[PDB]
């Protein structure tokens, strides 16, 4: 019925607490609502959008804590770093705001209890890609990923050695390796039945990478729109 | 860089 | 004879031969070269487009009739068929056009031979997403992937579940899972020295995505640069 | 409008 892991389960459980302790899980928040701009949707909504900007500068903070998580992150050369954070950032922006999907209530929770509706979502800065976003929230639910299964998928998507500009690729390959095994192998265990769910899961990456693609022209389009500048580490993480 | 790079070498 | 083997072997057998039946081999190609704007990097060679567009649009008919010969795909809707073409059309064209890179002279060659250089393929209409579109085939040489694999790949990208506005989802998905089965088993029925190779491969597709959803952008970019219209068929996979 | 691909898929 399964075997022994060890040193697999171990590097497991610290992925698990590296992501819960750096990313609240949806049923253990003070969920608020606002009544701004909920009732149609518009261009872009300077108030949910200063709320926002900000949310995103901390979880993007809290990113960064994650990656230090990662047994051998820090390893790698500063530049490497930098490298492998800039290249996954949206991916995992994009994951995290997604896992918190109300699929009721059509909306989203951030990590201050703030829970907009998709309308709102759109006016704090997704226009064109809400329903794309709003689409992967949905396409999450029925595999029903844990803490666990998140927090390695967001590590095999940071410590990616195809990255460009990267100084020592194959130390990101070897870090990234495990990664993979661990994922594959806590997913058997997780699941006695359906067997084809490592594929399907690993390849939601895959669905990320589009949705970070036309993420980054968004973020341009932003600034053409907003009051003042980009938060300097929304543009430092860009760029 | 001035941010990643205070908070990477922390 | 174990049951999900035989229909496997099947299944690979099908995809593979669909795959060369539509697509020759770098090896079994005439090439030949050209002159037209080969040296220095313009905005635009109406000359190099017209035969690229005419190459690409003949590649599309080629790839749709790889799709009818995926098992099971004209038995979807076909509002879904036409969809699923639609979305991952570009997504192969990429994937077709690096497996026909030569490394040595920087070339890739199309179907009918024409061998063009990294500039001419920039001035063919590639533009600012060249050198990504070549750095993508230098790692792709290393896995040398073959019909197979390159076939079964392509099934993958073609038959998403995750894809917007299919009528029928879940029957799409489904229909994706044998593939991924199958591509799991000859890859390591290939090389079973290299194990962590399936998801080294499956994962090529996360580059595809990032490319295709750049190539759509960039699509639009010509589209307002070149004095004429594109193909009519190019036209209507690119809405 | 594009009748195109329709007439592909239908062979
Ligand atoms: O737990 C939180 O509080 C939290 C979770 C996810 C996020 N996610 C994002 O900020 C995010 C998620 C998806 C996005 C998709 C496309 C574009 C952006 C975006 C990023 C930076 C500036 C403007 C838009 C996106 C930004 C923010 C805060
Ligand atoms: O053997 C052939 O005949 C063949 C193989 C691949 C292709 N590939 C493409 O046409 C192709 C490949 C990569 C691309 C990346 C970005 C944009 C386009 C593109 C597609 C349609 C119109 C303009 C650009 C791209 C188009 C064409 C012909």
């Amino acid at each position: 019925s399964y075997e022994m892991t060890a040193e697999l389960d171990d590097l497991t459980e610290k992925i698990r607490k590296a992501h819960q302790e750096t990313f609240p899980s949806l049923c253990q928040l003070g969920k608020y609502t606002t009544n701004s701009s909920a009732d149609h949707r518009v261009r872009l909504d300077l108030g949910l959008w200063d709320k926002f900007s900000e949310l995103a500068t901390k979880c993007i903070i809290k990113i960064v804590e994650f990656a230090k998580r990662l047994p051998g992150f820090t390893g790698l050369t500063i530049a490497d770093q930098i490298t492998l954070l800039k290249a996954a950032c949206l991916d995992i922006l994009i994951l995290r705001i997604c896992t918190r999907y109300t699929p009721e209530q059509d909306t989203m929770t951030f990590s201050d209890g703030l829970t907009l509706n998709r309308t709102q979502m759109h006016n704090a800065g997704f226009g064109p890609l809400t329903d794309l976003v709003f689409t992967f929230a949905n396409q999450l639910l029925p595999l029903e990923m844990d803490d666990t299964e998140t927090g390695l998928l967001s590590a095999i998507c940071l410590i990616c050695g195809d990255r460009q500009d990267l100084e020592e690729p194959t130390k990101v390959d070897k870090l990234q390796e495990p990664l993979l095994e661990a994922l594959k192998i806590y997913i058997r265990k997780r699941r006695p039945s359906k067997p084809h769910m490592f594929p399907k899961i690993l390849m939601k990456i895959t669905d990320l990478r589009s949705i970070s693609a036309k993420g980054a022209e968004r973020v341009i389009t932003l600034k053409m729109e907003i009051p003042g500048s980009m938060p300097p580490l929304i543009q430092e993480m860009m760029e | 860089h001035k941010i990643l790079h205070r908070l990477l070498q922390e």
